[PDB]
């Protein structure tokens, strides 16, 4: 869920288990390291929507389902500036990997139970 | 200031929009069927690719220029 996925960007910030971006979430795809994918899904994604699903029809990859661009970047470290209260200007990211290590918590299973199902 | 000779300007980069999306081809079906060369290098996995030139096919770190 949402607070299960800000348990593990969360853990994935304290740990540095993590891999933003694109280029280096593909190479970390590619080179058989990775746990968990996300998507955001219903944007102006021409051919970045079939990129990614033939991207992520390889091996048990997993994604999480998200509306926009925006909140993504809050809980995954991508703007920590301006910490009084609201954020100042957060740019929007698309997938993030993740592949935590220290996995002994309770919104990990949560999470890989609601992944297999 | 002002020379005499002509002011030399720095290198004006050009910016890249989707560059893997060109060559990571893909169809209807469950096909990936890539348009560059991965790397021959075991220093790293299957991330990176090769420079698609005209004559040649080069790296982007372990300079192994690739002739014909």
């Amino acid at each position: 869920v949402n607070t299960a996925l800000q348990e593990v960007l969360k853990t994935a910030l304290i740990h540095d288990g993590l891999a933003r971006g694109i280029r280096e979430a593909a190479k970390a795809l590619d080179k058989r390291q990775a746990h968990l994918c996300v998507l955001a899904s219903n944007c102006d994604e021409p051919m970045y929507v079939k990129l990614v699903e033939a991207l992520c029809a390889e091996h048990q990859i997993n994604l999480i389902k998200v509306d926009d661009n925006k909140k993504l970047g809050e809980w995954v470290g991508l703007c920590k500036i301006d910490r009084e209260g609201k954020p100042r200007k957060v740019v929007g990211c698309s997938c993030v990997v993740v592949k935590d290590y220290g996995k002994e918590s309770q919104a990990k299973d949560v999470i890989e139970e609601y992944f297999k199902c | 200031k002002s020379y005499t000779t002509p002011k030399k300007n720095k290198h004006k980069r050009k910016k890249v929009k989707l560059a893997v999306l060109k060559y990571y081809k893909v169809d209807e079906n469950g096909k990936i069927s890539r348009l560059r060369r991965e790397c021959p290098s075991d220093e790293c996995g299957a991330g990176v690719f090769m420079a698609s030139h005209f004559d040649r096919h080069y790296c982007g770190k372990c300079c192994l220029t690739y002739c014909f």
